[PDB]
């Protein structure tokens, strides 16, 4: 019952980038797909919507010329373009679809925004991409250890990171990214873990950075 | 050019108390309003469509009101979960517009940090370049001071910190201090730790290591 957006592309200034919207489970009765975007760590900005009852659109005025949203019937997949990126247009999109009309005037229909995407970070950069490079923080000490993970010097966000491939959650602390001097992000894992687990329980950190098609997994381990 | 102006931007309210929030049209938006609930990382989510019209599946603590130029979002009996930034969106006329938000702390006891600092890896150290790190762990006030003591000299300029938005279960937040030397300066100075001054404790805490 929700909405699957492509994934995190990176884009030099000038170019064109198209994210996508396929739909989990079955089409489903709707009549409006729309855009909107939240810079880093800003508010939200609607960017604009088809209305394919109506067969009409409406776009912001940043957006002339410049973006265009589409409506598959058939799939009830919507794909969207945004030509001519600036270093301003670096954001996380979301894909929004609606299901039942409110105001219908001047040719378009406006509502609630039922259905939100899980959001599709594009950056808008000339800098070339560097993904990431992956060190232990290894515990030591009777009662709860503390281990992580750093992720240094990767350029584009985002970077995801899970532990024991998803099996471990509780006590999990990822940080915000810090972007460091050199230009490179940075980042933090870690994880509360009791003392008597070490030696026997093995941990590993597994990190992508689609932007670079690379992961790594780490093994953390206490130091000799 | 519909300016929704939203305030206030700040909360902080007591689990089980009342947060009122506050959506305040340029130019009357007349029943057209929206109003969006953003947890940490995630998308947001519709709570309440129409001026005061609960979206399906929401709970009856969030309640909408308001007509024209002057809107309201209050949730009761909080629980842990509803920290998060609401967003206020109008739908009146074309192009739409949302308010700033609000995000919304939701107070607990005091908790003081547990602390733990890290020595940079020995992989890291081929490479050039050294990082130590301070985490202090599932704690509040947000408010915290983390000081860096090398060689027992106090640093300064050669740390970044991060903080994570509150929690959703407990309620406390995490930060991590890390503090970046050339691989050099690394191996010429012996002791290093991170003082950490914080609200639930009684004085200062410091954790350090000496290299080797």
């Amino acid at each position: 019952v929700q909405l699957e957006q492509s994934g995190a592309e990176v884009k030099k200034p000038g170019s064109s980038v198209k994210v996508s919207c396929e739909t989990s489970g079955g089409t489903f009765d709707n009549y409006a797909l729309n855009w909107v975007r939240q810079a880093p760590g800003q508010g939200l900005e609607w960017i604009g919507g088809v209305v394919p009852l109506f067969g009409t659109t409406r776009n912001a005025q940043k957006f002339q010329g410049r973006v265009t949203i589409s409506d598959d019937k058939s799939t009830g997949t919507g794909h969207m373009e945004l030509r001519s990126l600036r270093s301003e247009d670096t954001a996380v999109y979301y894909c929004v679809r609606s299901v039942t009309p409110r105001y219908c005037g001047g040719g378009f229909c406006y509502g609630e925004f039922d259905y939100w995407g899980q959001g599709t970070l594009v950056t808008v950069s000339s800098a070339s991409t560097k993904g990431p490079s992956v060190f232990p923080l290894a515990p030591s000490s009777g009662g709860t250890a503390a281990l992580g993970c750093l992720v240094k010097d990767y350029f584009p966000e985002p970077v995801t990171v899970s532990w024991n491939s998803g099996a471990l959650t509780s006590g999990v602390h990822t940080f915000p990214a810090v972007l460091q001097s050199s230009g490179l992000y940075s980042l933090s894992s870690v994880v509360t873990v009791p003392s008597s687990s070490l030696g026997t329980q093995t941990y590993i950190c597994n990190v992508n950075h689609k932007p670079s098609n690379t992961k790594v997994d780490k093994r953390v381990e206490p130091k000799s | 050019e519909i300016e929704l102006t939203q305030s206030p931007a700040t909360l902080s309210v007591s689990p089980g108390e009342r947060a009122t929030l506050s959506c305040r049209a340029s130019q009357s938006v007349s029943s057209n309003l929206a109003w969006y609930q953003q947890k940490p990382g995630q998308a947001p989510r519709l709570l309440i469509y129409g001026a005061s019209t609960r979206a399906t599946g929401i709970p009856a603590r969030f309640s909408g009101s308001g007509s024209g130029t002057e809107f309201t979002l209050t949730v009761s009996r909080l629980e842990p979960e509803d920290s998060a930034v609401y967003f206020c969106q109008q739908y009146y006329r074309s192009p739409l517009t949302f308010g700033g938000g609000t995000k919304v702390e939701i107070k607990r006891t005091v908790a003081a940090p547990s602390v733990f600092i890290f020595p940079p890896s020995d992989e890291q150290l081929k490479s050039g370049t050294a990082s130590v790190v301070c985490l202090l762990n599932n704690f509040y006030p947000r408010e915290a001071k983390v000081q860096w003591k090398v060689d027992n000299a106090l640093q300064s300029g050669n740390s970044q910190e991060s903080v994570t938005e509150q929690d959703s279960k407990d309620s406390t937040y995490s930060l991590s201090s890390t503090l970046t030397l050339s691989k050099a300066d690394y191996e010429k100075h012996k002791v290093y730790a991170c003082e950490v001054t914080h609200q639930g404790l009684s004085s200062p805490v410091t954790k350090s290591f000496n290299r080797g």
